[PDB]
C-alpha cells in the first residue's frame, strides 16, 4: 500500500486494478522447479 | 486391486463431483427465487394483492428480468459443463 | 419458474418466448448430446 | 415450433398444471366499527408541536360512511393503493391529528423542508400508510383572532421521524447567554397561530390526520369490510387470508406457531404455512401444478395420431388430460 | 463543497488551470481536489487494498487457522493482529503457521512453491 | 422525599465477557430448518462488557450510562432487586422521561416529564415480630407534568422475602429506539451459577413496541435496600444492601447468519466479520 | 420582460424565511430539498 | 451527496446491475479461455 | 468492485451475494484448474 500510494502523480495499471478489488494470485509451482523438472527429464532421456 | 477399491471409497471423486455439481447447480437456482431485484417484494402475491395494476407492473418486470437472467446464466454453465463433459467422453471412446 | 400459478404475470411475461424457447432448445440439445456421448462409448461392437 | 408441421420425434411441453375449482376468504370475525367520529368529527384538535397519538384496534375499516359529510381536499396514500383498502388487513393503526396552516399541508410528506417538517413533525422515510386534510375555517376560526394553536419556530437541530419535543426553553441565537429571559437575540421558540374568517385561502386552518399502519407480516386486527366464507380442504383453491392472495391446496399441519406468529415462509421466501384467523389451527398451503409431460408424434404429414407421456406418476382418476386406452 | 468521501488526502504535485475545481481518473472518478480555505491540491486515495487468505484445517480437527496476507511485507503493518509465528513468504506475510526446514508432499497449497499442513504440541 | 446514601465504598469498575450471547429474534416470521443471513443491530461476540453488583460485604452500584443505538442487559438475582429502569436525555425536568417500574403491586411505565434526584431507589422492611418482609419507601421523582403516556398492570404479589445462598434467576432484556418506537425484548432464565454470565445460548423474544416518541441517550437502573433494625440509622445510614448483579452491553450494526431448527427455534449463530473463519462460514 | 438577477458571495440559510413569507409552492427539480445545507452552488440566478 | 435515499435508490440499483453484468460477461470470457487452454495443456502433456 | 468504500450501497446490494459467491466459486475453480494443468503436463516423472 506504500508503492501504490507513493506513485499517485503517476498515472499505474497494476495500482488502479487493485484498488478496485481485481487481484491476481500467484502460481503454484516456481520457474525454478520447472527447470529442475525439465533437467530430470533431459538427464533421464540422454543417460537411460 | 478388488481389496483396495472395497476398502477406500474415495478413488471415484471424478463422478461424484459431476454429481454434486449438478445438484448444487439445481440448488442454487432454487435459492436465487428470494431476491427482491430491486422490487419491494420477493412474492408476486404480496405485490399483487397491494398493488393495482398500473403501479404494479413495474415490480413484476423488474423480478421478471432477474428470473430470465438467472435462467440465462444457469444455462451457460450447463452448456460449457456439456462441452468439457464431451470432450472427456470422446477421449474414453478413442480408449475404448 | 418465473411466476408459476400466476395469471398477470403470464401475461406480461408473453414478450420473452423467443427467450423461453431458444433456452428450452439449448437444454434439449444438451440432453440429447449426452445420449449420443453414452451412445458413441458403449456401443462400439453390435453382436452381444 | 409456431409452424403447422411438425417432425416425428417426441417433445416436452407444460408441466400439468391444474386450475381452481372456487375461491375462500378468511377474516377474523369482528363486528365493532371503530370511532370515525371521534377521529374526524371531535371538537377540539391538539397543536402542531404537541400532535396526538391514538392507536385503533377491533375494527371494520368501511370508511363508506364518510361520504355524506367531510369530504377531504387531500388525501394521498404511500405503501398502498387506494383501491385495494377494501381488501387487506392492518396490523397496528396509529392516528396522528394536529391543525396546521393550508400553505403548509404540502410539507406532510417524506423527504420535504420547512418549520413543519424539521421542527415540529417529521414522516420517516420509508412510510407505510398515508395523510387526509381538510379545510375547517368554519370551526377553528373565530372572529378577533384565535390563538389556541400554537408553533415551534426557533430549534437548534432538526428533527427524527415521529419525535415529539413540548419543552419550552429560551433559545440562544447569539453568543450571550439568555439564562431563562426574553430580551435581545433570545427568542421564545413557541409562538400562537392568527386565524381569521376573512383571511385568504392559504391562511387557514387545515385540519390533518395521518394513519401509519404495516401490512401483511403479523395477526392482524383492524379489517376491512368484506365477509367471510367457509373453509374447504385438499382441493385447488384461491384463498385470502388477511389479504394473503394466492391459489392452493390447504392440509392439516403439525407445525406449532409462537403466540405472536402468523404467517411462514420456505427456503424460497414464499408463503407455505398460515394461521386461520377464525379458529386458531395452522394449515400448510401446496401448490397444485406437478408434473412434465411429453408428447411422442410422427410426421403431422403422415397421421394425426400422438402419444403422451405423463412423468411422475403411476397408472397402476389419476392426473392425466384424458385417460382413454 | 458537498463532494462527500472517504479516503486519505496527500500532497499533490499537479497544477490546476486557474477555472479547474475538482480532478478525475479514468474510471470516472474524484482523484484530486483544490482545497477552498487555502489553494492548493490534494490527491485522494482509498484506504482498502491487500488480499487476505485463510488457511484451516476441517473444523472437526481444530479451531486454529493461519492467516495469509498478501502484497505486504513483515520484515505494526496492515494485519488483523500481528501475534507470533510471522513467517515471510513470495506469496505474502503467513501468520499462525511456524517455518520448518524440511520437505514432504506438500498437504495444502499456499503458493510459490510453499505449503502448509496440520501436524505436531499440534500446530500448523 | 428522596435521600442521599453516604454509606458506599467505591471500587474500580469490572469488566466481563458476552460468551455468544444477546442473540433475539429479527421479525415475527416462522421459519423451520434454515440457514438466515440477518442484516441488524446485534451485540458483538465475545465482548467486553461492565458488571455491576450490589453487596453488603458496602457496593450500591447506580450511576447514569449511557444509550448508544440499544441495550443489552443482563440481570442475575434470587430475591427480586433490580426493578426498575429509567430513560431520558438530562432527566432535570425540562425533557420527556420514560419510567418503567415494579413496585411488587403493578408495572407502571410513564412517559412523563419527571424531575429524578440524585439517588432513586426503592426500600423494603423486614418485621420482627411476624414473618413478613414488604415493600415500603419509594423515591423515585418529586414531580411529574405534562404526562402523556399511561399503562398500569394487573395487580399482583411478588416474593419479596430475603433470600440467600445461590444465584438462581438470569433475566436478560435489549432495549433499542428507532423511529419513535422503544422496542423492548426480553427472556428469563433459571440457573444455579454463582458470580458469571453461564456459557450458553437463549434467543429473546419480543416483548413490547412503545409509541413514546422521546430523544434518549442516558439511562439508569432502580435497585432495592433493605431496612432492618440492626443497623439504626435514621434515613442515610441505616440501609443495608441485598446480593444481585448486572451486566451491560452496547449494540452494534452487524450482520449475523442464524440457524432454525426443525421445530422453529434458534439454537446457533455467527457472528459474521469477527474473525475470518467466521466470514469464510458466511461465505 | 422577467428580472433576471445573479447572485454570489453566500451563506444560503434560507432559515430566516421561515419567521414569514409562506410559500404556496416550492418544487425543486435535480436536488433534493434535504441535502440543500450540505451543498455549494456555483452560479445562483434568480428570475423573478 | 445530492439525493437522500427515498429517489436515490433507483440509480443505485441499476448501477449495481451494470456492474453485475459487467462481472458475469469477464467470468464468462474467462471459463471460455480456460477451456481451450485446457484443451492446449492436455495436447501438450500428451505429446510429452 | 461494485460500489467499494461505500456503506448504503452494501446495505442494498446484500441482496446479490448469491451471485457474488458463484462468480467467486467460478474463478475459484479455473484458478485450481489451471494448477492442475501445470502439474500434470510438467511432472510426469516422480525421480529427479
Ligand atoms: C420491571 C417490570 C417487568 C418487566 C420489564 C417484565 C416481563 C415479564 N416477566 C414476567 C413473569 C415473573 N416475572 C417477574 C419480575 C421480573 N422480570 C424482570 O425483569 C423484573 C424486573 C421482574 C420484577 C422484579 C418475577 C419475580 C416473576 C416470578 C417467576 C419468574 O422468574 O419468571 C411477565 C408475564 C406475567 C403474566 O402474564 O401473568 C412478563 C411480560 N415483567 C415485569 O414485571
Ligand atoms: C438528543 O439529546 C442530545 C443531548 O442533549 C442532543 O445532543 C446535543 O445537541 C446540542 C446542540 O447544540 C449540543 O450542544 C450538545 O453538545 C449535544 N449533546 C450530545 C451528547 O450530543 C441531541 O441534539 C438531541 N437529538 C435531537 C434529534 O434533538
Ligand atoms: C435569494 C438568495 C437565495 C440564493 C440561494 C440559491 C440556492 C440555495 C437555496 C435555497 C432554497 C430555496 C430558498 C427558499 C427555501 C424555502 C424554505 C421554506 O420556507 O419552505
Ligand atoms: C368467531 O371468532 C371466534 C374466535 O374467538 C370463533 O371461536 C368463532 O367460531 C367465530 N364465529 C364463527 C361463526 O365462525
Ligand atoms: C359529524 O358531526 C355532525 C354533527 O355533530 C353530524 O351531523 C355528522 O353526521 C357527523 N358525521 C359523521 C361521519 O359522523
Ligand atoms: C479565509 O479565506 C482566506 C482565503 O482568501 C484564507 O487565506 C484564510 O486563511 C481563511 N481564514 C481561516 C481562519 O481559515
Ligand atoms: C520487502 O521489501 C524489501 C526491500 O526493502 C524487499 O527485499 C522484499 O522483496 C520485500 N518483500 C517481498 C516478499 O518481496
Ligand atoms: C443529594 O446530592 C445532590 C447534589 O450532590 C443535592 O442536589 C441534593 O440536595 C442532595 N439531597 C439530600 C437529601 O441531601
Ligand atoms: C476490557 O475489560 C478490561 C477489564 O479487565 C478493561 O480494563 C478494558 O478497559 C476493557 N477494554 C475496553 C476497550 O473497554
Ligand atoms: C404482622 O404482619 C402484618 C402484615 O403481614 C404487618 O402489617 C404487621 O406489622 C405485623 N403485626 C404487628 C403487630 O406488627
Ligand atoms: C405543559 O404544562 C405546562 C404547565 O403545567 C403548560 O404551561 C404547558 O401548556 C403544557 N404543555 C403541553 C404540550 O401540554
Ligand atoms: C421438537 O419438539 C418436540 C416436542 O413435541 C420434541 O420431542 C423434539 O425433541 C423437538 N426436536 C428437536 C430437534 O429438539
Amino acid at each position: 500500500y506504500g508503492d501504490c500510494l507513493g506513485d499517485i502523480a503517476a498515472r499505474d495499471l497494476i495500482c488502479a486494478q487493485k484498488f478496485n478489488g481485481l487481484t491476481v494470485l500467484p502460481p503454484l509451482l516456481t520457474d525454478e522447479m520447472i527447470a529442475q523438472y525439465t533437467s530430470a527429464l533431459l538427464a533421464g532421456t540422454i543417460t537411460s | 486391486i478388488q481389496d483396495s477399491l472395497s476398502s477406500t471409497a474415495s478413488a471415484l471423486g471424478k463422478l461424484q463431483d459431476v454429481v454434486n455439481q449438478n445438484a448444487q447447480a439445481l440448488n442454487t437456482l432454487v435459492k436465487q427465487l428470494s431476491s427482491n431485484f430491486g422490487a419491494i417484494s420477493s412474492v408476486l402475491n404480496d405485490i399483487l394483492s397491494r398493488l393495482d395494476k398500473v403501479e404494479a407492473e413495474v415490480q413484476i418486470d423488474r423480478l421478471i428480468t432477474g428470473r430470465l437472467q438467472s435462467l440465462q446464466t444457469y444455462v451457460t454453465q450447463q452448456l460449457i459443463r456439456a462441452a468439457e463433459i464431451r470432450a472427456s467422453a470422446n477421449l474414453a471412446a478413442t480408449k475404448m | 419458474y418465473i411466476c408459476g400459478d400466476s395469471t398477470e404475470c403470464s401475461n406480461l411475461l408473453l414478450q420473452y418466448g423467443s427467450f423461453c424457447t431458444q433456452l428450452n432448445r439449448a437444454l434439449t440439445g444438451i440432453a440429447v448430446e449426452q445420449d449420443k456421448n453414452t451412445q458413441e462409448v458403449f456401443a462400439q461392437v453390435k453382436q452381444i | 415450433l409456431k409452424s403447422f408441421t411438425v417432425e416425428k420425434g417426441i417433445y416436452q411441453t407444460s408441466n400439468f398444471r391444474v386450475q381452481p375449482t372456487e375461491s375462500i376468504v378468511r377474516f377474523p370475525n369482528i363486528t365493532n366499527l371503530c370511532p370515525f367520529g371521534e377521529v374526524f368529527n371531535a371538537t377540539r384538535f391538539a397543536s402542531v408541536y404537541a400532535w396526538n397519538r391514538k392507536r385503533i384496534s377491533n375494527c371494520v375499516a368501511d370508511y363508506s360512511v364518510l361520504y355524506n359529510s367531510a369530504s377531504f381536499s387531500t388525501f394521498k396514500c404511500y405503501g398502498v393503493s387506494p383501491t385495494k383498502l377494501n381488501d387487506l388487513c392492518f396490523t397496528n393503526v396509529y392516528a396522528d391529528s394536529f391543525v396546521i396552516r393550508g400553505d403548509e399541508v404540502r410539507q406532510i410528506a417524506p423527504g420535504q423542508t420547512g418549520k413543519i417538517a424539521d421542527y415540529n413533525y417529521k414522516l420517516p422515510d420509508d412510510f407505510t400508510g398515508c395523510v387526509i386534510a381538510w379545510n375547517s375555517n368554519n370551526l377553528d376560526s373565530k372572529v378577533g383572532g384565535n390563538y389556541n394553536y400554537l408553533y415551534r419556530l426557533f430549534r437548534k437541530s432538526n428533527l427524527k421521524p415521529f419525535e415529539r419535543d413540548i419543552s419550552t426553553e429560551i433559545y440562544q441565537a447569539g453568543s450571550t447567554p439568555c439564562n431563562g429571559v426574553e430580551g435581545f437575540n433570545c427568542y421564545f421558540p413557541l409562538q400562537s397561530y392568527g386565524f381569521q374568517p376573512t383571511n385568504g385561502v392559504g391562511y387557514q386552518p387545515y385540519r390533518v390526520v395521518v394513519l401509519s399502519f404495516e401490512l401483511l407480516h403479523a395477526p392482524a386486527t383492524v379489517c376491512g369490510p368484506k365477509k367471510s366464507t367457509n373453509l374447504v380442504k385438499n382441493k385447488c383453491v384461491n384463498f385470502n387470508f388477511n389479504g394473503l392472495t394466492g391459489t392452493g391446496v390447504l392440509t392439516e399441519s403439525n407445525k406449532k406457531f409462537l403466540p405472536f406468529q402468523q404467517f411462514g415462509r420456505d427456503i424460497a421466501d414464499t408463503t407455505d404455512a398460515v394461521r386461520d384467523p377464525q379458529t386458531l389451527e395452522i394449515l400448510d398451503i401446496t401448490p397444485c401444478s406437478f408434473g412434465g409431460v411429453s408428447v411422442i408424434t410422427p410426421g403431422t404429414n403422415t397421421s394425426n395420431q400422438v402419444a403422451v407421456l405423463y412423468q411422475d406418476v403411476n397408472c397402476t382418476t389419476w392426473r392425466v388430460y384424458s385417460t382413454g386406452s | 463543497n458537498g463532494l462527500t468521501g472517504t479516503g486519505v488526502l496527500t500532497e499533490s504535485n499537479k497544477k490546476f488551470l486557474p477555472f479547474q475545481q475538482f480532478g478525475r481518473d479514468i474510471a470516472d472518478t474524484t482523484d484530486a481536489v483544490r482545497d477552498p480555505q487555502t489553494l492548493e491540491i490534494l490527491d485522494i486515495t482509498p484506504c482498502s487494498f491487500g488480499g487476505v487468505s485463510v488457511i484451516t484445517p476441517g473444523t472437526n480437527t481444530s479451531n486454529q487457522v493461519a492467516v495469509l496476507y498478501q502484497d505486504v511485507n513483515c520484515t505494526t503493518w496492515r494485519v488483523y493482529s500481528t501475534g507470533s509465528n510471522v513467517f515471510q513468504t513470495r506469496a505474502g506475510c503467513l501468520i499462525g503457521a511456524e517455518h520448518v526446514n524440511n520437505s514432504y508432499e506438500c498437504d495444502i497449497p499456499i503458493g510459490a512453491g510453499i505449503c502448509a499442513s496440520y501436524q505436531t504440541s499440534q500446530s500448523i | 422525599q428522596c435521600v442521599n446514601l453516604t454509606t458506599r465504598t467505591q471500587l474500580p469498575p469490572a469488566y466481563t465477557n458476552s460468551f455468544t450471547r444477546g442473540v433475539y429474534y429479527p421479525d415475527k416470521v416462522f421459519r423451520s430448518s434454515v440457514l438466515h443471513s440477518t442484516q441488524d443491530l446485534f451485540l458483538p461476540f465475545f465482548s467486553n462488557v461492565t458488571w455491576f453488583h450490589a453487596i453488603h460485604v458496602k457496593r450500591f452500584d447506580n450511576p447514569v450510562l449511557p444509550f448508544n443505538d440499544g441495550v443489552y442487559f443482563a440481570s442475575t438475582e434470587k430475591s427480586n432487586i433490580i426493578r426498575g429502569w429509567i430513560f431520558g436525555t438530562t432527566l432535570d425536568s425540562k425533557t420527556q422521561s420514560l419510567l418503567i417500574v415494579n413496585n411488587a403491586t403493578n408495572v407502571v411505565i410513564k412517559v412523563c416529564e419527571f424531575q429524578f434526584c440524585n439517588d432513586p431507589f426503592l426500600g423494603v422492611y423486614y418485621h420482627k415480630n411476624n414473618k413478613s418482609w414488604m415493600e415500603s419507601e419509594f423515591r423515585v421523582y418529586s414531580s411529574a407534568n405534562n404526562c402523556t403516556f399511561e399503562y398500569v398492570s394487573q395487580p399482583f404479589l411478588m416474593d419479596l422475602e430475603g433470600k440467600q445462598g445461590n444465584f438462581k434467576n438470569l433475566r436478560e432484556f435489549v432495549f433499542k429506539n428507532i423511529d419513535g418506537y422503544f422496542k423492548i425484548y426480553s427472556k428469563h432464565t433459571p440457573i444455579n451459577l454463582v458470580r458469571d454470565l453461564p456459557q450458553g445460548f437463549s434467543a429473546l423474544e419480543p416483548l413490547v413496541d412503545l409509541p413514546i416518541g422521546i430523544n434518549i441517550t442516558r439511562f439508569q437502573t432502580l435497585l432495592a435496600l433493605h431496612r432492618s433494625y440492626l443497623t439504626p440509622g435514621d434515613s442515610s445510614s441505616g440501609w443495608t444492601a441485598g446480593a444481585a448483579a448486572y451486566y451491560v452491553g452496547y449494540l452494534q450494526p452487524r450482520t449475523f447468519l442464524l440457524k432454525y431448527n426443525e421445530n422453529g427455534t434458534i439454537t446457533d449463530a455467527v457472528d459474521c466479520a469477527l474473525d475470518p473463519l467466521s466470514e469464510t462460514k458466511c461465505t
